[PDB]
RNA sequence: GGGGGGAACCUGGGGAACUGAAACAUCUCAGUACCCAGAGGAGAGGAAAGAGAAAUCGACUCCCUGAGUAGCGGCGAGCGA
RNA sequence: UGGUGUUGGCUCUUGGUCGCGCCUGCGUAGGAUAGGUGGGAGCCUGUGAACCCCCGCCUCCGGGUGGGGGGGAGGCGCCGG
RNA sequence: GGGCCUGACUGCGAGGCCUGCAAGCCGAGCAGGGGCGAAAGCCGGGCCUAGUGAACCGGUGGUCCCGUGUGGAAGGGCCAU
RNA sequence: GCCCGGAUAGCUCAGGGUAGAGCAGGGGAUUGAAAAUCCCCGUGUCCUUGGUUCGAUUCCGAGUCCGGGCACCA
């Protein structure tokens, strides 16, 4: 990473679980991730919001 | 600094412990010594004089300890005091503790 | 103040807290106005003023009340005070504790989510032109 | 009445370093060596403002066990009920 | 070098802050010194109005404001521009 | 180059490469819930091989496993980072 | 990591009703010149967005960036 390839997490938008974690580039994706992606809590595909980790 | 002559308390030791390092409790990773050493505490003495069948009698009393100064002249009156010097009459008195 | 005034205050003492019940007996001893004066209950909400979300407005459907039916509407000020009308100085005593009490309870039914402090600071009962007394609302 | 002496043993007051950590500072060596005071034939301790989970035990001391357990620890070296 | 003990008496000047009393708040249109709002068609006066005199005074200089001497029947609002 | 999308999955993992240890690497297949495709199928990031750092100590989010007589709490474990 | 903070025109800057001030630039007066002086003029979502108020750089929330402060680093 560096300060503007930064580290981040996904939060579950149901269960507000952090199920994953990942990098975006700040710079060039200011818009906060959204990424459906598959909730072990709630066993189906969830739309996950970046939260900070 | 010595002995209290009404409790005894004379200078203990302890060690002037030396630390660094953010408590735990406040999400540090810790405390850390960085020096042990021995040192004395002494006990808060101070001169307490008191005129006791008109002669002067003084004490060395830790501050704590100084209204037991005063008690005990207080119970110097049913005492046969005169002619006494202070040397003994002081001796009378801690004979009452 | 005049002398009308200065007489009522006679019967009131500020250290005293007094009671829903011991304000409404209070009040009829209070109303030496020409006419059927209200009543009033002043509170002091202990949320901040300058802001929103946390901010106290509604209505009360008061079963008595007014008698000038219900539902009032109350809306605390930029300070930190809300006021309302619970019934005019007529109403058998226990008839205002009955509102006091029931319009008390929506202020506390509106009290925000994020209000720091005891939220009524303080409350008091009137009438429209005698003294004040405070109250444990 | 004290005073001084006694091989070790004992209790109190004080109290190291080499060394170990394959460097070192916390830690270890160790409350050890040693210095001092005081006992005695022993000394210390001792008749619960205790233990600590059993609606339990019943002063203190000493041995065996519990146990290298429980824990303590630059969670290292080690320490240790 | 700060706090605190040993450490006491008398004054004078003060700030923080709890309470209560009480005034201070002036863009522009305007009776003119508009704090925010809710209440309120009446209330201030024999517990003495209207101006008159000393003024604690505050001031954006127009005024607000408060004790008392003169004081013995009219002032201040809904109106509504 | 374009369309749809988030498999830059969760739970595992036969079997190997490499190797003093610890590591490193490749992996078919099964289950869950998906994407794209008519389908056969493909997808557990990126043509490949560098872009990294054991443990200890501690942060944060979950979990609700322990909780020093009991209920709680303090603190800790476990999963994640 | 947490706490205090500044952002206002080209540079520097003070500020619930508002938008200006110093010298830089330009025009004019003056001068032998360089200045100094003097008169006019510009050069603004008052960092961003969202919210109060009738409205606001002014109050508040949220952001972004530099400024400062304290502490910690297995
Ligand atoms: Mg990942
Ligand atoms: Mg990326
Ligand atoms: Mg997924
Ligand atoms: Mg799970
Ligand atoms: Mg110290
Ligand atoms: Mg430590
Ligand atoms: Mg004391
Ligand atoms: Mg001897
Ligand atoms: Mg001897
Ligand atoms: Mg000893
Ligand atoms: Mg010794
Ligand atoms: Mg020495
Ligand atoms: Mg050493
Ligand atoms: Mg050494
Ligand atoms: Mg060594
Ligand atoms: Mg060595
Ligand atoms: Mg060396
Ligand atoms: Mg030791
Ligand atoms: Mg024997
Ligand atoms: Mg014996
Ligand atoms: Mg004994
Ligand atoms: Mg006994
Ligand atoms: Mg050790
Ligand atoms: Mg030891
Ligand atoms: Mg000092
Ligand atoms: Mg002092
Ligand atoms: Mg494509
Ligand atoms: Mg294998
Ligand atoms: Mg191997
Ligand atoms: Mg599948
Ligand atoms: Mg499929
Ligand atoms: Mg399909
Ligand atoms: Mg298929
Ligand atoms: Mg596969
Ligand atoms: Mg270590
Ligand atoms: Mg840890
Ligand atoms: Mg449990
Ligand atoms: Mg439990
Ligand atoms: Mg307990
Ligand atoms: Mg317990
Ligand atoms: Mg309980
Ligand atoms: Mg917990
Ligand atoms: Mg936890
Ligand atoms: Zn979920």
């Amino acid at each position: 990473a560096s300060e503007v390839r930064i580290k981040l997490l996904l939060e579950c938008t149901e269960c507000k679980r952090r199920n994953y974690a990942t990098e975006k580039n700040k710079r060039n994706t200011p818009n906060k991730l959204e990424l459906r992606k598959y909730c072990p809590w709630c066993r189906k595909h969830t739309v996950h919001r970046e939260v900070k980790i | 600094s010595k002995v209290c002559e009404i409790s005894g308390k004379r200078p203990i030791v302890a060690n002037s412990i030396q630390r660094r390092g953010k408590a735990k409790r406040e999400g540090g990773v810790g405390k850390k010594t960085t020096g042990i050493s021995k040192r004395r505490q002494y006990p808060n003495l101070q001169k307490v004089r008191v005129r006791v069948a008109g002669q002067e009698i003084t004490f060395r009393v830790a501050a704590s300890h100084i209204p037991k100064v005063y008690e005990l002249v207080e119970r110097a009156k049913g005492l046969k005091l005169e002619g006494l010097s202070p040397k003994e009459i002081k001796k009378e008195l801690l004979k009452l503790l | 103040h005049g002398k009308r005034y200065r007489a009522l205050l006679e019967k009131v003492d500020p250290n005293k807290v007094y009671t829903i019940d011991e304000a409404a007996r209070l009040v009829k001893e209070l109303a030496t106005a020409k006419f059927d004066e209200t009543v009033e209950v002043h509170a002091k909400l202990g949320i901040d003023p300058r802001r929103s979300d946390q901010n106290v407005r509604g209505t009360v459907s008061l079963p008595h009340g007014l008698g000038k039916a219900g539902r009032i509407e109350f809306r605390n000020d930029k300070t930190g005070a809300i006021h309302a009308p619970v019934g005019k100085a007529s109403f058998p005593p226990e008839k205002l504790a009955d509102n006091i009490r029931a319009f008390i309870r929506a202020l506390e039914a509106h009290k925000p989510e994020g209000a720091k402090g005891t939220f009524l600071r303080s409350v008091y009962v009137t009438t429209t032109m005698g003294p004040s007394v405070r109250i444990n609302p």
